C-alpha cells in the first residue's frame, strides 16, 4: 500500500504543479481553489475562490477574490448539469479573461 | 481527497515512472482517450498550465 498512498502524493503534486491548481481544506468544510500561472507576467498571483457543500448536498462558491462576474451564473450551471470538470474549467478562463483585462 | 478531484476536473492519468519534465499520461474525459507525452523543459509554466487546461472541455 506504500507504493499507492506515494503515488497519490505524487499525483497530487504533479498536478498541482502542472495545472497551476492548488485546493486547500479550510474552516466549515470548505475548499480553497487557488489558481495561479493565470497572469503570465506574474506566474505566482493567485485567483482563488471558495467552495462548500449545502446542506442539499449542492454546490456553494462561498467566496471568489478577486471577483467574477460570471461565477454565480456558474455556480447556477453546475448545479443544473452536476459537471463539475466543465465548473473548474470555465472558472480558470474567466480569471485568465480577468488578468488580460485587468493588464 | 485532492488526488481525487484533479481527476475528475482533468480526467488525466499520470505516468508516474518517467522524470519530472517528462510530462506523460492519458487524457480522458467526454471524447475518445488521448496520450500526453512532451517534454516540458523549454517551455514557460503559464503556457504549459493554459496547454493542459485546453484538454479540458468547458462546453455545458
Amino acid at each position: 500500500t506504500k507504493e499507492r498512498v506515494e503515488r497519490l502524493c505524487k499525483s497530487k503534486e504533479l498536478f498541482e504543479e502542472r495545472l497551476g491548481l492548488e485546493i486547500r481544506r479550510i474552516h466549515n468544510e470548505q475548499l480553497q481553489f487557488i489558481f495561479r500561472h493565470i497572469d503570465h507576467k506574474d506566474p505566482d498571483k493567485p485567483y482563488m475562490f471558495t467552495l462548500s457543500i449545502n446542506e442539499q448536498g449542492d454546490y456553494e462558491v462561498t467566496s471568489c477574490t478577486p471577483p467574477l462576474d460570471c461565477i454565480s451564473e456558474f455556480q447556477l450551471k453546475v448545479r443544473e448539469t452536476n459537471n463539475f470538470s466543465a465548473f473548474i474549467a470555465n472558472i480558470r478562463k474567466a480569471f485568465t479573461a480577468l488578468s488580460f483585462k485587468q493588464s | 481527497y485532492v488526488t481525487q478531484l484533479y481527476y475528475k476536473i482533468s480526467r488525466i492519468d499520470w505516468d508516474y515512472e518517467v522524470e519530472p519534465a517528462r510530462i506523460k499520461g492519458i487524457h480522458y474525459g467526454p471524447d475518445i482517450a488521448q496520450p500526453i507525452n512532451m517534454d516540458s523543459s523549454h517551455h514557460s509554466r503559464c503556457f504549459i498550465s493554459d496547454y493542459l487546461w485546453s484538454l479540458v472541455p468547458t462546453a455545458w
